[PDB]
């Protein structure tokens, strides 16, 4: 199976001016039993401003 | 700050308690994979021991119980003012939710409130933005109170101060 230990990812949302970026968010939905979910939940990219 | 460029950093305590003021495009995360019983209350208090500022509690509508008045929906408490209906996508306590909470401008604090149906996860989440009806102060704090839920994380993004040392908090030794 091998399920992800997050979510999917939600929206972008609206870009932020003038700094010029815009996040999305995941959240964890299990950690492993060795080891927590190191996977992201949350991320920022560049946008236009 | 605590990183050069925004990120969201884990807070290992019971609560999110931000040392300052909460600066515009700085958030406060809640996160969970849903809870047991009971309604689910995501609370903010502010100093003066503390007081409640703003909660909103969501009834699941999958729980026998539940009034029908109630269930399947959420509401806003303020501070006490009054309480009012919110329009949430939060639903049902086998629900994943996400609160994200931040300043839009220095003064009025909102939440970015997600859901998804563990159901059907691949669908996504979907989001409302609520408006908590109450200005931002110095030395907020958010957390929740609930029965059992489930993979609880708490996050403040890099540009705020949270104590993360207190056992008081539940903050790990």
């Amino acid at each position: 199976a091998g399920a992800s230990c997050t979510y999917v990812w939600s929206d972008w949302n609206k870009c932020v001016c003038p700094m010029g970026y815009q996040a999305r968010h995941a959240a964890v939905k299990f950690d492993y039993r060795n080891k927590p979910c190191d996977l992201p939940t949350f991320e920022t990219k560049a946008c236009s401003c | 700050s605590n990183a050069t460029f925004l990120e969201l950093v884990e807070v290992p305590c019971n609560s999110v308690h931000v040392q300052g003021v909460m600066t515009p495009n700085q958030m406060v995360k809640v996160t969970g994979a849903g809870w047991d019983n009971g309604v689910l209350e995501f609370y903010v208090t502010r100093p003066t021991s503390r007081s409640h500022l703003a909660s909103i509690m969501c009834y699941s509508k999958d729980i026998d119980g539940v009034p029908s008045d109630k269930a399947g929906k959420c509401f806003l408490k303020r501070f006490e003012i009054d309480e009012k209906e919110v329009s949430l996508p939060i639903k049902s306590h086998n629900d994943a939710f996400m609160f994200v909470c931040s300043s839009n401008d220095g003064s009025a604090l909102q939440c970015d409130v997600f859901a998804l149906d563990n159901t059907n996860s691949n669908d996504g989440w979907k989001v409302n933005t609520v408006d908590l009806g109450v200005s931002v102060s110095p030395d907020l704090a958010f957390g929740l109170t609930a029965d059992g839920v489930k993979v609880k994380k708490l996050y403040a993004s890099s540009g705020l101060t949270a104590i993360n040392d207190d056992p008081s908090l539940g903050c790990k030794a």
